[PDB]
């Protein structure tokens, strides 16, 4: 009745016509209002294959939040490959909202309802959906926040495990709060965030625990970022329109896998000047915003790197990645794809 | 013009380091990968690492060269760098940048595709310590042990000379049929050598003058060798 | 990790022949990591095959790539002079390393021709210096593996020479090395006899070019 194919999305939101909030403002205009009568329908004894890595549902939502950040978020000063542009650049309201995908006449999307779904190979229980669920377009590094939550155990995702220049994406099962803080008044850009310790190096030692099911049970190890920009050497996000970045050493703890009860202070700065995470340059902006700046987050999942060479040794290395947004939509959108009726 | 411009050759000490750059022009620099590949002489190319341009400008190097080589990447000038340290004399070869979509975005028409399709034009790296040094030009002789039915072998050896590149000719060029001017080895010493030979006739051995013509540019040097029967 | 490995060493075929080189990878790969390039001196590889059977624009069409995922074959349909060169296989993206195959030289058939084997000993003018130089030339021969084994006084000699080949002539499609054996000037007076052993596909024998100090 139907096979795999691709073509434009259309997207839906929630979004308030009198919002001053600039996710809003582009949704308004970008997207249409959203279905209030959701309609899912099981196929009964069909099996699917789903490539959350071939997915070309995610190219086209990369797409979306570079429209979307090239309106909101224009900087003092773009630099990208010998054109310097100087511009006004306001400070603006910045709380990502959610986003439906949606498939055109036609077309339809196919989820799949596999708990211990991973994202490749195929699908024993699927269901047939016009959007998918309300995804926000939140851009981060090192961890994937605001989420959704596996269903069962944590899962690894991975277009190929065996291949180290594979981005690795760990899906938790159980969100970890992370509360981050520029307090109000030294130094306007240091911040900190604070994440529960005992929480945390509980769900770490589970996600070590499940890499170690997929390499034969050897020494998983952490380590910090080799190189690169700040925006991937530090768990980066924006929080109230001001760019943070954060050190996650202590994250990574090895030694805590035993003074790992405490609370968790991740050392942050607020930049002017970042990498543009669609990669295309620098781009500075205005100092940061008086008053306490505060975001508290869930951390739903791990982007992860794995070191190659491991072949004779009895241990497996472990760093996180990685500056490839589009890891960001794949976290969400590994159990839909596209097919034409 | 899909284009990528390497810094010119240089000529490092052991122990040294060297840093080469790659401009790119013609093309969208955040959309493609770079990598670095090196080809010494009478070796295949190996791969020396990639830099993740477009995600962040980590890179990922090759296991033999961890800790002495760094890459980088700069979007503004469009320029990716490579940094290689405590040079030997087996770094010795021409550095290559090249592009790659490396599967990261599904270019129309080829897909989540890998390959370095467009390369610098290479960056050679001399590793010596020898300093620039004219060549000492030795004849090699015809005789009874070079003669055989007819033809005849004679030429020269360019011998201890530094840096490439000499050029060798025959009677100020007016003698090309039957010479073979043989690559040049870098000898242990850090010094090249090659010779250059060429078939006469045998009956001409006694009538015709036969002078090998060697020009050495960086030293300036310029020395005819007449070639006697020995 | 993967190990390429390619075979044959040297294809010889007339140009006009078609070409099928092999590239074997050890553990396999997926089929999109899989490259060909083309390589010629002077110049940078050029990527002929990408993804096992893909064409970059502006390569002709009789280059054409195979592949199962552990074996993989380059096809040239008709071979043009321009297409006589160095070919390698490539682990483009299942790395890292991105390792190159060892290469597989595609040169010009002929009938098989025998070196013209000429020995030269060191002038006056390098002995005077303290460094005896002795050359052994092996003129226009064809194929292209040939052995050269140096003997000084019955001595062989190993880790003291150093070969030299030019490129395929592209007249007579014959190639030419040279060999050269350095000796101190101390070492050279003490010994009597220098030959050049040489072996090769067009001698029934290996021939020997010798000389007395
Ligand atoms: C978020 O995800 C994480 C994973 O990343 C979850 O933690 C996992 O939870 C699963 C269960 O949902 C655990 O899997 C089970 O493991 C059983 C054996 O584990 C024992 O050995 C391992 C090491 O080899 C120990 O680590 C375990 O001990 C620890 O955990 C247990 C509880 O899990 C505690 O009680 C201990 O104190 C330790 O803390 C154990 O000693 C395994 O038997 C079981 O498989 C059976 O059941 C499953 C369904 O659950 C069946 O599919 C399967 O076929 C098996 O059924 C067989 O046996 C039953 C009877 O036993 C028969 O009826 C059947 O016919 C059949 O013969 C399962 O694999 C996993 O170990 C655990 N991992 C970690 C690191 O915690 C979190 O719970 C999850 N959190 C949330 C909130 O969702
Ligand atoms: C992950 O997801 C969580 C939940 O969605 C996010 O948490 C949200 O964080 C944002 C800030 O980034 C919070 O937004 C803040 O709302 C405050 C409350 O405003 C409401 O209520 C007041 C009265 O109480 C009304 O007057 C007002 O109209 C609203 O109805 C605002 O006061 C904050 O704005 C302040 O600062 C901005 C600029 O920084 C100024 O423009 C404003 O004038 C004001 O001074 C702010 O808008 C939001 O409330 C949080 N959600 C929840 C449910 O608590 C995380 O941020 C998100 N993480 C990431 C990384 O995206
Ligand atoms: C995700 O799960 C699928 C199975 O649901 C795994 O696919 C298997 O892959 C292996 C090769 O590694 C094949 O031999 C099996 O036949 C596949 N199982 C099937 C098709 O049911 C896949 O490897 C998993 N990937 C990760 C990253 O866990
Ligand atoms: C199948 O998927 C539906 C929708 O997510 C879910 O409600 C149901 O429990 C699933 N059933 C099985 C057997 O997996
Ligand atoms: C955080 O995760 C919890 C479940 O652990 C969920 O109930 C809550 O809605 C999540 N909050 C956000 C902002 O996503
Ligand atoms: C976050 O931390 C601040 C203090 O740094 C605290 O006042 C606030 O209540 C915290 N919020 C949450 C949700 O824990
Ligand atoms: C992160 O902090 C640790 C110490 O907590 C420090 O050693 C490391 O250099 C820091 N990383 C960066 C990128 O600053
Ligand atoms: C890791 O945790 C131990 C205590 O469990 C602490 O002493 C050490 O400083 C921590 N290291 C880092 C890098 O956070
Ligand atoms: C994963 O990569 C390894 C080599 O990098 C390869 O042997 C294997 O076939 C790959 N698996 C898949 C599913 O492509």
């Amino acid at each position: 009745v139907w096979k795999d194919a691709d073509t434009t999305l259309f997207c839906a939101s929630d979004a308030k016509a009198h919002e001053t909030e600039c996710h809003n403002v582009w949704a308004t205009h970008a997207c249409v209002p959203t279905d209030p009568n959701p309609q899912e329908i099981h196929l009964e004894n069909v099996t699917e294959n789903f490539n959350m890595w071939k997915n070309n549902m995610v190219e086209q939502m990369q797409e979306d939040v570079i429209s979307l950040w090239d309106q909101c978020l224009q900087p003092c000063v773009k630099l990208t490959g010998g054109s310097v542009i100087k511009q006004a650049c306001p400070k603006i309201s910045f709380d990502p909202i959610p986003i439906h995908y949606c498939t055109p006449a036609g077309y339809v999307i196919l989820k799949c309802n596999d708990k211990n779904f991973n994202g490749t190979g195929p699908c024993k229980n699927v269901s047939s959906v016009q959007c998918t669920h309300g995804i926000k377009p939140v851009v981060s590094t090192q961890l994937l926040l605001n989420g959704s939550l596996a269903e069962e155990e944590i899962i690894i995702r991975s277009e190929n495990l065996t291949n180290n220049a594979k981005t690795i994406i760990v899906h938790l099962n159980k969100s970890v709060e992370i509360n981050c803080t520029r307090p109000s008044n030294g130094d306007i850009r240091k911040a900190y965030c604070e994440i529960n310790g005992t929480k945390w190096n509980k769900v770490l030692k589970q996600v070590t625990e499940k890499l170690k099911e997929h390499f034969n049970n050897k020494t998983i190890i952490f380590q910090p970022p080799s190189g690169g920009d700040l925006e991937i050497t530090m768990h980066h996000f924006n929080c109230r329109g001001e760019f943070f970045y954060c050190n996650t050493t202590q994250l990574f703890n090895n030694t805590c896998i035993k003074g790992c009860n405490g609370t968790i202070t991740l050392p942050c700065k607020i930049k002017q000047i970042i990498n543009m995470w669609q990669g295309t340059g620098q781009a500075m902006y205005a100092p940061p915003i008086d008053g306490k700046i505060n975001c508290v987050s869930n951390i739903t999942g791990i982007l992860l790197t794995r070191d190659g060479g491991a072949n004779n040794t009895s241990n497996e290395t472990f760093r996180p990645g990685g500056g490839n947004i589009k890891d960001n939509w794949r976290s969400e959108l590994y159990k839909y794809k596209v097919v034409q009726i | 013009q899909v284009r990528l411009v390497q810094s010119g050759g240089q000529v490092r000490k052991p122990g040294a380091s060297v840093t080469i750059s790659c401009e790119a022009d013609g093309y969208e620099f955040p959309d493609y990968y770079i990598h670095w590949v090196r080809l010494a002489r009478g070796r295949g190319p190996e791969w020396l690492g990639l830099i993740k341009v477009g995600h962040g400008g980590g890179a990922m190097y090759a296991p033999s060269l961890q800790g002495r080589i760094s890459m980088s990447r700069d979007i503004h000038t469009t320029t990716a760098y490579m940094t290689l340290q405590r040079l030997t004399h087996d770094d010795t070869a021409t550095y290559y940048c090249s592009r790659d979509n490396f599967g990261t975005r599904p270019v129309p028409g080829r897909g989540y595709y890998y390959g370095m399709d467009v390369w610098g034009q290479g960056t050679a790296i001399i590793v010596s310590s020898a300093s620039t040094k004219g060549p000492s030009v030795f004849p090699l002789a015809p005789s009874s042990k070079s003669t055989s039915g007819g033809t005849a072998a004679l030429g020269c050896l360019v011998k201890d000379y530094f840096p490439e590149p000499v050029t060798v000719s025959w009677n100020s060029g007016a003698l090309t049929s039957g010479v073979h001017t043989f690559p040049a080895v870098l000898q242990s010493s850090g010094l090249y050598s090659l010779s250059s030979v060429v078939t006469v006739p045998s009956s001409s051995l006694g009538t015709q003058t036969y002078i090998c013509n060697v020009n050495h540019k960086p030293s300036n040097t310029k020395v005819d060798k007449r070639v006697e029967p020995k | 990790e993967i190990v390429l490995t390619q075979s044959p060493g040297i294809l010889s075929l007339a140009p006009g022949e078609r070409a099928s080189l092999s590239c074997r990878a050890s553990y396999g790969l997926d089929t999109s990591h899989l490259a060909w390039f083309q390589h010629k001196p002077g110049r940078p590889p050029r990527l002929l095959i990408y993804g096992t059977s893909s064409r970059p624009p502006g390569v002709p069409d009789r280059f054409r790539g195979s592949g199962s995922g552990t074996d993989f074959t380059l096809t040239i349909t008709k071979l043009e002079p321009e297409d006589f060169a160095v070919y390698y296989c490539q682990n483009s993206g299942g790395g890292t390393p991105l390792i190159f195959g060892p290469g597989t030289k595609v040169d010009i058939k002929r009938t098989v021709a025998a070196p013209s084997v000429f020995i030269f000993p060191p002038s006056d003018e390098q002995l005077k210096s303290g460094t005896a130089s002795v050359v052994c030339l092996l003129n226009n021969f064809y194929p292209r593996e040939a052995k050269v084994q140096w003997k000084v006084d019955n001595a062989l000699q190993s880790g003291n020479s150093q070969e030299s080949v030019t490129e395929q002539d592209s007249k007579d499609s014959t190639y030419s090395l040279s060999s050269t054996l350095t000796l101190s000037k101390a070492d050279y007076e003490k010994h009597k006899v220098y030959a050049c052993e040489v072996t090769h596909q067009g001698l029934s024998s290996p021939v020997t070019k010798s000389f007395n100090r």
